[PDB]
């Protein structure tokens, strides 16, 4: 129906948007900063919404990546 | 009979020559792949015999 | 010639380098050439000049010497 | 950490069976029809022979 959430986004990516988490992470992020293992908060966060931040983060040009160590980072294309 | 059975050696001899020749042409491509497959790929990870 | 049509068949028949294949390179040790590469490399040797061999005479040869001996 | 590796385990194994069932397959059709040719043509030649 109209006037509902599934019409312009995912309820997932929007949940995740919505968590209280996700400024300090988004501004985090965007400065460079590296995720690692040991600031659960954060990172299961992440792990959690995992694809949906991916795509989100897609709209910018930029890629959300994961190593196999198992830290998150940024990384800019060229665009 | 001896002539009769040296037709039939004849017609083999023809068959023979056409499947030399064949597996010969499927050699002389195969190696390519031989010597590219050096990487330690082939021993058992794509040769499996089962 | 014949001394380098054999050193054409045996490099394209086993893949091994022309530097490789000298008069006494011997197949299945330097060449590396196995039970069926050997086969077919006899097969190549018949083929390129037109000719037949015995099995048993065929299987004496086991080096590039050898094999342009048999053939030349 | 379990739910890193174990993540992890399932992507490799996926990739590697699959990738090693389509290219195997294929390399040992090739190698298949040259040993037949091969053999067809082995028993052409002591028959010949003999």
């Amino acid at each position: 129906s109209s006037t509902h959430i599934e019409q312009f986004m995912p309820v997932k990516l929007a949940q995740a948007l919505a968590n209280s988490l996700f400024p300090e992470l988004d501004s985090q992020l965007r400065a460079g900063r590296h995720i690692g293992i040991d600031d659960l908060d954060n990172h299961a966060f992440l792990m959690d919404f995992q694809e949906q931040l991916e795509e989100f983060y897609a709209r910018y040009n930029v890629e959300l990546i994961r190593a196999p160590e198992g830290f998150f980072y940024l990384r800019p294309r060229s665009t | 009979e001896m002539e009769n059975v040296q037709k039939k050696l004849r017609k083999l001899e023809r068959d023979y020559y056409q499947i030399r020749e064949q597996v010969v042409s499927a050699k002389a491509g195969w190696c390519a792949v031989m010597r590219m497959v050096k990487d330690n790929g082939v021993e058992r990870r794509l040769h499996r015999r089962e | 010639t014949i001394e380098e049509r054999v050193k054409k068949i045996i490099g394209e028949q086993l893949g091994v380098k022309q530097e490789e294949v000298t008069n006494n390179a011997s197949f299945v040790e330097d060449l590396g050439a196995d039970s069926l590469d050997t086969v077919e490399l006899v097969m190549a040797l018949e083929e390129e000049f037109d000719t037949e061999i015995p099995d048993e005479e065929a299987e004496k040869i086991t080096t590039v010497q050898a094999a342009i001996d048999y053939i030349n | 950490a379990i739910r890193v590796t174990q993540s992890d385990r399932d992507l490799f194994k996926h990739l590697i069976t699959e990738a090693t069932s389509y290219v195997s397959a294929d390399y040992m059709r090739h190698a298949n029809e040259r040993r037949t040719h091969l053999d067809e043509a082995l028993a052409l030649r002591g028959e010949l022979f003999g």
